């Protein structure tokens, strides 16, 4: 799902041209462009740091991830290396998001099946709104590219 | 997907962010974006004529498609025929909004020459039906009349492109 | 159709909520509503000129629909009074769609159904033709404006 | 209907054109768009904890809802409960980027008191609920942080009476 | 059924055999059967100006009906109209060549009147396209020119009944 | 089922009028109206001696009926008069498939349901084929009015 | 479609053999084949006469199909040998549809597909019916071989 | 498609009506309609006895095909090899009346003899059976007795063909 | 619900554990199985006879039903009304394995006596039929031939009740 | 059908692992192997003599089926021969049933089609009554055995 | 779901009175009854020893349960008490299940919808299986009766 | 099938009598029946741990498959990896109860190596899965722990011949 993909989607389950009401959703995407492709610029370049601090925010609000034993948690290196991985797939993701103005990528590559891999590797949805909410706090963004990058975030936490 | 989607594709199969310069890549194809959708209008709001001047020339050329026992004779398969290249140009006209051909593959061109086989329909009389609107919807998107000037053929290579696929396929 | 009604009908089909792919779409909507009221407001201050304007264009573009005998032809003051209507519906419908950003108006209140009317009334998509392409050569619209206008003229041309 | 859609309407059942004045009142609406477009995605990007802490208020007042015998009582009802309060929000949000309440009408309410005393569930206290949602989306939807200051007292006003005709429908 | 299997239905729920009265009417029905054939062909052969003229005076007789705001305005609603025409032709064609309306109030009219009142369809404006389609259908049928001349009265009242009978419906 | 139902069927069924196609159909419905007649009126006229004859061959070729104890056999009187009664309903079905020209009366009043029956009641179909070979034995009637008759009494057989 | 196809389609649909409501439906398609038989071979004996006749016909109903500029148009050698070739088509599915007893050589070869033709290359309806009225008046055939052929040019008609 | 349809499509392929010499073999065939509809009456009314006949036959020759481990052992399998052998009879018999072997070829036989591969039916005992049922079915449909006396040889070897053709598609 | 389930819901409906006296209660249902369990085989393994016996003793008393005319005249109603007999045993036969009524009440007589009125079977026809399997069924169940002797009036009390229930429903 | 597929097809129709519940259902079928043992093992011994036996009790009860001409009847030493192979098929059929504690092998190998069979061959379900009533009688099995086996003796005649 | 709903519902899916196949199965439940109900008797009369000491076995393993500010946690004297109820209904529907010998009860009333309530709550899986960890080490019951409480216990946990 | 029905299938298709060795070895089954209830049970009631545990320590094992472009990277396709472990782990516990791998060959097996050569799963890498699970399922059904002491090895040994079933066919 792109404003692209679903304006042709929409033509194409009616078995019509694309018309100016698809034509117009399209305009819409490129102007809405500016902001959110300022939003991947410096998500991307402050990932490093962005996806290391989010890990750390995470660690020390439960602190019982640092310590109690079991392969979900992060008491180990192997699960500090797991955590910091998945919060950086979540950056990734929002960049994706911002640079193809919607959802699709996340939708494909993370939601879907989200809440059965939680499930089965005991791993709580809390952690990941943690590192949402630290990101939000701290990317530095402001106008409107804020706003894109928050609401895929959010989006994000809703998931 | 569309270009932006195929780009963000291949780098999730490598695990990276996008780099500065394709990141101004994407900014690139925001930029010829107005006049990508002057292409997909252009061509859509002559689509009627576009089908119909094609296959009237088609058949103009090739009157065996339409004598008694020819493919395209009868109306159910007059009708077929024209289906078929509104059905092409609605595709083709699909990729172009996309900046990509997944669409035009996936929806439409995969496996049609072997349906194409197995009906005897000449796939290759189709061939020259789809480069004859090729022909058409490039001299009517190029046209210098009643738009702002400026340079699209990058574009216009890119829509050749399409048909060009198209044709190759059936 | 609308984009509006598009955005919802593309969330609701999956049962979820609007996201930035629907609210992009809408922006875009927005985006050309200057463009597209520029047209509406102009075809309909001209409406009038461009209705008899169009209605006589195509009587002498096919003469015989002056003088056939029938009540499909304009040979009767009915008859021209039934043709100066429908262009009158036609002129109608795109400022309708002007004024939405989509082709919804035209589509449910005089697309559905026209080709059955139009064989069962004996009335040749010809003269309909001919009367959009006077109105599209005497708006007298430039720029995005007469873009927009064109594009929906175009559409009933197509249909 | 969009708002747009529903002044169309209107007009086409009349026979007319729209009048100038009816033009800048759509014009108006275009100028109320970015305004729109916040309220719609606040209210969404917030609609998990706007469904959640409304329901848990709702159980918090009403205990005998989630005791046993009550209507929300076990996992199956408690989760077709939280369902109709995301259900009724998404429908209201439709109905905020409409500027008209039809889809909601129709898609939603339409048979909605109906279904719920076929079923036992209290309509009633679904529009406490309702109402609840109401003042968190309100609240969260005209939060003066974080967005250029303005005007929306008109929106929140018209958002008001989305959630209210739903608690008047259940 | 048709006239035959309604004698049939009835001695069957009697128990009895049809007696030799009885196998006369049904011979003499069979004696009016190429006069009955030439009513079908003739109305169904001119089925389509059947339904457009009496269209065409209903909406000359009513213009309120075409009229912006009217039921039959928009060209989705005319066409609906229009095949309601045609659909009612069409079952009262079947009655005529079944000698029995069963076919006609099973699957058309059985229903019609409430179906109608819900949609706000003005039935007794199709009562009246009904009436003008049952006029010429029946100086169509009953035509002294190109047919061995005889007389049909006894037919052409029977075709009457079967519009009628639609018309009452609606 | 009658050709002139079946016609209609067949145009209904495709949502169109009746055409030369099925109007043939209804012609020929007509002209061997005369030899279904002939029978019709035949078999009635002796319908009493048909009857009462066919049962009397039944128990004669299945002896064991009128002795074997049990209410599916004609060992009593309210047996034997079921068996009448049965074939009168055989015969009387024949007569009003020759009257509309197809299987319909048969098909509905009769056969459908015939094997559950059968099976329920203990009741075995040589008992009816046999009645069925003695009215076709029996009937005297001859040229294309035994074809008409014969058709429906083979018609059962094969049921 | 032929009343033979049509009768066997009935029986195949139920998934039973032919009953005698189909054998005479298939009499009615034989009793008809003198007049259907006495119309195609006249219709086809005069073919060239009927439609270089109504080819005429129809220019002279509609001169301005004679100049008009158009690829729709007999304004051209070509679009005169396009319009003969199309009523000879017409007339040519009539004697077919004579020969089988039935519309199935018109509904397959012409009239499935007739309306999306017509449309796109912008013939009109008109231009046909008074070939097809010619044709009628001309044929010449009386009795019910008249019948017969009227019948089948009257579906066109419809059609 | 029947005999007549089959000589006009081959006549629409070429683009020319019908000679005088193809009409009258048309009229032949006419001529020819009451002995194929006795054909046709006669192998139907006797259809229960031909099948069940030609399988007790099949059986009794074959009795491998009935002893356990066999492909018609058990009611379910013995069950289908009965409708098996009744709807080969009923899809020639269609044939008869059609004077044309399209609907036994396109309904029943394309596609069989894989059909029996792919489950183990052995094609070459339903053969066996099929030509049992022509035997039948000819010696009946010939009986010179209770009929008009003429020659139907011409027919016997048509019907013959048919089920010629089945017991090979097997 | 079966019996054990039905003592959990309401146990539910107030959020309480079953009391000692209650899993005793369950305890003795369970002590009663083996009986219950003789019920429902013996019924089960009499049930063609049972259907057969009191329809032909229904008849018997009301020849109407079976007279030409009669509702149970014709095969095809005979069949619907034997397949009605044979569904309500059916049922009941559920209910006494489940010590429940639900299943009886759930899926076959709820709306039962609306469809015999909407049809015109007669109702109280059908509870003289439900009846006489009654007296059957529990002459079957209750023979103290061919099994360990005890006393079974309890459940034959019950068994009782179920086709009452059902008789009072049609 | 045996428990223990049963079991199974109740827990894949939901597309879940086995629970108690149908654990609970296969231990009542090992509970039950006992008398279902005995009783096939008893019926196999004595299978000789059960099925000669039964075929003699039927010619008995309808000495019909001894005398009267035609494939379906025991009145050739073939009509025997098959009569007491079919009564043989209905004792091993049960036996096979009690071996699985079910239906199952019964109604694959026997029931499926049995209708259709009895009547295209002209069999009637009389014969099979008896010999099943005759095994009944006498197999000289007692207890929770003879349940077993009159259970599916009568599953048969109910058949 | 027990084992006597799941034996009708076969029954009832192919439209067939019980067989023995079914009967069978309900045997299985009356010959587990008395294990079953060994279990029930045993949890119910130390229903509220098992309940409190699991809750505070889950604080224990979990004590920032006792500490985290949020309505998820049993931080408040509400928390706790929502906690023990909980537990306490864990606890009643493993009782019930016993009583019908299945899972029903727990499916109906507990695990449908239990993925989405614990995820929109934000209460942790691991807290339940803590609980039910708890309740399986201290019922102190042995032999079969431990078999079924573990059983039903353990399908909780896989839920 | 299950392993008395196999018995069964195969004296059919002979046409005999099960011998009283077979019997006995039937009898002999019912005497495993407990023991295997309890394998059944075990293994059940450990299912979650048993697929996570797999399947944690195969991408521990082949962390390539979890890297981005890893057949198993992405929510969607570890939650695809995850439901196939389930599912084979679900059918091969059906082998179990039934003492057959019919059910496991049929409903799961059959042409699955052809589906993962298809979407290019790595099927090798799914054998290592089921071994892993192999090894933990058979560890818990043999715990000597809890449980009647005795010996169970034949049954572990078939068990085996269940999961390694599986792992040759993926
Ligand atoms: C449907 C539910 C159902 C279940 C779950 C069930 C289990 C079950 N297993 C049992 C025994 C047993 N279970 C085992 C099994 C083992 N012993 C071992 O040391 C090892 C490693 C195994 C591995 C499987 C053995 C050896 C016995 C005693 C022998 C026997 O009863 O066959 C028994 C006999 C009573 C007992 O000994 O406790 C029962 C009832 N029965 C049921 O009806």
């Amino acid at each position: 799902k792109t404003p692209i993909t679903e304006a042709i989607a929409a033509a194409d389950n009616q078995g019509r041209f694309l018309s100016n009401t698809e034509l117009q959703a399209v305009n819409g995407r490129y102007q809405r462009a500016a902001a959110s492709l300022e939003a991947a610029r410096s998500l991307t370049s402050n990932a490093q740091r962005l996806i290391n601090g989010a890990a750390q925010a995470v660690y020390s609000k439960f602190p019982y991830t640092s310590q109690m034993p079991g392969p979900q948690y992060a008491s180990s290196a192997v699960g500090k290396a797991k955590c910091a991985r998945d919060i950086g797939y979540y950056l990734r993701m929002v960049t994706y998001c911002l640079v193809v103005g919607g959802t699709g990528p996340m939708d494909e590559y993370l939601i879907a099946g989200l809440e059965e891999i939680n499930r089965t590797f005991d791993l709580s949805p809390s952690w990941y709104v943690e590192a949402l909410n630290y990101v939000k706090s701290n990317h530095g963004l402001s106008g409107q590219a804020a706003n894109e990058a928050n609401t895929y975030i959010d989006y994000a936490i809703n998931a | 997907l569309d270009a932006f989607a195929k780009v963000v594709a291949q780098a999730d199969a490598r695990g990276e962010f996008l780099s500065n310069t394709q990141l101004d890549a994407l900014s690139k194809m925001v930029s010829e974006g107005n006049k990508r959708l002057d292409v997909v209008n252009r061509i859509t709001s002559n689509a009627s004529a576009i089908v119909t001047n094609a296959a009237r020339a088609l058949f103009s050329e090739q009157p065996q498609l339409i004598q008694p026992g020819g493919n395209a004779y009868t109306n159910r398969r007059m009708a077929a025929c024209l289906r078929d290249m509104e059905i092409i140009l609605r595709y083709v006209s699909y990729a172009i909004i996309a900046g990509d051909s997944s669409v035009l593959d996936d929806r439409c061109l995969n496996g049609l020459r072997e349906t194409y086989q197995a009906l005897g329909v000449p796939g290759a009389s189709v061939a020259v039906g789809v480069e004859k609107m090729k022909d058409s919807a490039i001299a009517i998107a190029n046209d210098p009349s009643g738009i702002t000037t400026g340079d699209c053929s990058a574009l216009m290579a890119e829509v050749g492109t399409y048909f060009d696929r198209a044709a190759t396929a059936v």
